[PDB]
């Protein structure tokens, strides 16, 4: 499928296989940094930002062949996002209606719908 | 200054020693306890210290004299310095005679008792 | 101080002494050990439920000889005060009753 696939698109030509690419394709999608989680260990507890891989995840998760693959992601994605709704709570809140997380809402929530 | 100068000589001399001959060398000296001078009893703990690793590995007379040296360093366990208190209890905390783990450490722990401290 | 206060004591007479100590007032404050807490190490989190210290925690913080011994048990009481009302942050009565005992005690120190 694959090999036929790229057998049409280099029969289409240049001209109209630029036609597969202003918002610019990105906007960091919050403002600030959190969804923070600290990695256990016996010595130090790193601390890692969960909200960077949410972008491309998603996309795995939304959009994949390798039915393993998707299957992982999405698997995945459930994961964190119980995380992310678990981490909802305990959180100081006066500033937005979500601060913590809002924005992480607006992208989530038509994917979860989709997925 | 004797107390002092006998405890120095003990304490170089211990090595060479033979367990039988520092069994009723130690009977004698576990006296200094209770003793009003932080450098007896500092010293004291610096020769029962060298005793407890030289024998917490047989000769009886050894064996005994490894309880009696653990014996009084749970006397030492209370002291009126906190800093032979404190410096003691490094001893004591330390890994290899509180194990690691914190299961261990405990079982370890439920053996070092006397009906006094 | 203690010396004579003791003698003063044994002056009076027990039929007055007795007067030192119904409901009987200990019911477990909260029947839920609602205060988990799982202590650090490197191997496992053995969980406290520091409930249990409360009320005494409480009277000697409130009343106690040797200032030293007041003044810790004081900054501790302080401390775990402290991390439940942090607790607090939960899953929605938490400890209302907890509050009911602790409040008039938190104003009197």
């Amino acid at each position: 499928i694959r090999i036929r696939v790229v057998q049409m698109l280099g029969s289409l030509g240049g001209q109209i296989n630029k036609n597969l690419l202003m918002m610019k394709s990105y906007v960091a999608w919050d403002r600030e940094k959190r969804l923070s989680f600290a990695v256990p260990f016996r010595e130090m507890k790193p601390v890692i930002f969960l909200d960077v891989f949410l972008p491309r995840v998603t996309e795995l998760a939304l959009t994949a062949s390798d039915r393993q693959t998707k299957v992982a992601a999405c698997e995945l994605l459930h994961s964190m996002v119980m995380f992310m709704l678990g981490k909802a709570t305990q959180m100081p809140e006066g500033g937005q209606g979500a601060p913590p997380m809002y924005q992480l809402y607006k992208r989530t929530f038509p994917v979860l719908l989709r997925l | 200054e004797r107390q002092k100068v006998c405890l120095d000589i003990i304490y170089k001399m211990m090595p060479k020693l033979k367990p039988v001959e520092l069994r009723e060398l130690l009977n004698p000296v576990v006296e200094f306890v209770s003793h009003p001078s932080t450098t007896c009893r500092e010293q004291m703990y610096n020769i029962l210290m060298w005793i407890h690793d030289n024998y917490r590995d047989t000769d009886n007379d050894s064996q005994e004299i490894f309880k009696l040296a653990k014996d009084v360093l749970i006397q030492g366990l209370i002291d009126e310095n906190p800093g032979l208190q404190l410096i003691i209890r490094n001893f004591w905390s330390h890994e290899t005679r509180l194990p690691s783990n914190t299961l261990d450490r405990l079982l370890a722990l439920n053996s070092l008792y006397s009906p006094k401290i």
